[PDB]
């Protein structure tokens, strides 16, 4: 059945499982045209498939190509995201393909239970979680290899850096989850805090920065503080 | 004009024939019902007076045989059985005539309600449907379910509608995944009206048969498998025009034919809100759609 916070510790169980939001796959910018009328104009987009137990990350990039004399964008969006996750899956060898894949948004269900009919022992989840990962285009090295791209490309990433050889996969992703909150809801703020020291820097091969463990804290302290906040702010408390 | 004698009448039940009941005591002297109109399938049906769980009753067709009603005090129930001695038989039919305690099948020559609810009903599907082959007659009750639901335990007691399923390799081709899930037209025109039922009267039948059995019997699958015929043509894109008319048809009598105080658990909000609002189909049900809005808005 559904995810939600009674059965979160079941990410981190040894059952191979992914993750699937489609919220960036069908990017538009809003302009006027000469008429004054409104067109959108699309941008390169991505889906974000990631395994919450090992941080590997397949960020599938969506070519505006693909949109090229197609109507119903936002209905299309959801079923090649369905379309790109299935081909991901058939391309893994047996004993790496998920168990579960878990959709972040219930749109999804019904296009990825289509796609997935040739595999009916993959159970297709919705959840009831509000996970942040809308933001993952707020991490810069993402945003920049989808922006650049010319052709679909599919690009390899663990989103957890270098953590895993310190911190379980429980600790691991609640630091992604509250640095992806933080940079959703003020990203200038998020970013600031996060690269503020210029004398911790990213791996050419990671995505965040070089945090010795008491550094994390500070910093996992002040997207606390930053996301608190906010809502204040939000809601006039 | 035909005739299905009763033996006796031991307990006290409400019994049905197609759309008319009549309610029998407890040894009240009746001995079956006469003048029912040859040329259609019929169904005969029981309600205890004491359980008014478990309806139950006996399609049959008066063209394939003598059928008559006796109770069976074991199993507890009316049982219809075929006379085979077609001497004998008139023999019983007459002499209770004479004596009158026959009621007369009660239909008014201006009313086609019969004949529209079973237009495309035939005997020989049924019984394909109902599998026992060594009677004529076919037995539904309220609790009897489908194939489908038990996919989802006893096979011989099993209503065997044909299974459709949206989310099915057979519904969606590989490649028109997104195509075919949003317009189902390859699955029925194709997959179901060609490959397996070969023409839309069998289709209609079905649907026919399924919608009555839901209301005769309160059978929860039938309703299922009704719900879902209806919406498989009416999320389908290209539809021979001959099938939505008389889909229009069909509907519209068994919408009017139904008790009204079901609605709440016969009809699916769903299925009916998306096809008369939201489907494909939508303007192709004038006649349906005025009946389903003066007689339950609600619903909807």
């Amino acid at each position: 059945g559904a995810m939600n916070s009674s059965n979160y510790a079941e990410l981190f169980n040894n059952d191979i499982k992914l993750f699937v939001d489609d919220t960036n796959v069908y990017r538009v910018t809003v302009h006027k045209t000469f008429e004054g009328n409104v067109a959108t104009k699309a941008i390169n987009g991505c889906i974000f498939t990631l395994n919450p137990k090992t941080g590997h990350l397949f960020l599938k990039i969506i070519h505006t190509s693909v949109w090229a004399g197609q109507k119903r964008l936002s209905q299309l969006a959801k079923w090649k995201t369905a379309e790109e996750v299935s081909a991901l899956v058939r391309s893994l060898p047996k004993e790496e393909q998920p168990k579960q894949i878990i959709v972040t948004r219930k749109a999804m269900l019904d296009p990825l239970e289509v796609h997935m009919l040739d595999f009916p022992n993959i159970a297709i989840r919705p959840t009831e979680l509000r996970l942040p990962f809308s933001a993952a285009m707020s991490i810069d090295k993402l945003s920049d290899v989808v922006m650049k791209a010319t052709e679909p490309q599919m690009v390899l990433f663990n989103i957890y850096d270098d953590w895993l050889d310190r911190i379980s996969s429980y600790t691991a992703f609640s630091r992604l989850t509250l640095l992806l909150r933080a940079l959703k809801t003020n990203e200038e703020s998020a970013k600031m805090i996060l690269l503020s020291d210029p004398t911790i820097t990213i791996k050419s091969y990671h995505l965040w920065p070089s945090f010795t463990d008491e550094q994390w804290i500070t910093i996992e302290s002040q997207m606390r503080d930053l996301i608190l906040t906010e809502y204040g702010r939000k809601y006039n408390v | 004009m035909n005739t299905v004698p009763f033996t006796s009448a031991p307990i006290e039940v409400t019994i049905g024939i197609d759309q008319y009941s009549f309610n029998v005591k407890e040894n009240q002297p009746f001995h079956g019902i006469k003048d029912i109109p040859i040329g259609h399938v019929h169904v005969i049906h029981f309600q205890h007076a004491d359980n008014s769980s478990m309806r139950y009753g006996y399609w049959f067709d008066c063209r394939m045989g003598n059928f008559y009603i006796q109770y069976d005090p074991k199993d507890g129930l009316y049982k219809m059985m075929e006379e085979r001695d077609g001497a004998k038989f008139e023999n019983i039919v007459h002499n209770f005539k004479e004596r009158q305690m026959m009621v007369s099948y009660p239909k008014i020559d201006e009313d086609d309600t019969w004949y529209n609810l079973t237009e495309f009903v035939q005997m020989d599907k049924i019984r394909k449907i109902v599998r026992k082959d060594e009677n004529q007659f076919s037995y539904v009750d309220s609790s009897m379910t489908t194939v489908q639901e038990n996919e989802l335990s006893d096979p011989a007691h099993s209503l065997n509608y044909t299974v459709i399923n949206f989310k099915s390799r057979e519904a969606i081709r590989p490649g028109h995944e997104m195509e075919d899930f949003l317009d189902k037209s390859y699955y029925l025109n194709t997959v179901m009206l060609q490959g397996i039922f070969k023409n839309s009267s069998n289709y209609f039948g079905e649907l026919q048969f399924a919608f009555l059995n839901a209301m005769f019997f309160g059978n929860y699958g039938s309703s299922l498998q009704w719900h879902a015929m209806i919406e498989l043509i009416c999320s389908s894109a290209t539809v021979p025009k001959h099938m939505l008319d008389k889909l229009d048809e069909i509907l519209y009598y068994q919408i009017k034919t139904l008790p009204e105080q079901y609605s709440d658990i016969l009809l699916n909000e769903r299925v009916w809100n998306i096809c008369l609002y939201s489907s494909f189909q939508k303007n192709s049900l004038h006649n349906t759609e005025k009946i389903m809005e003066n007689k339950y808005p609600e619903l909807l």
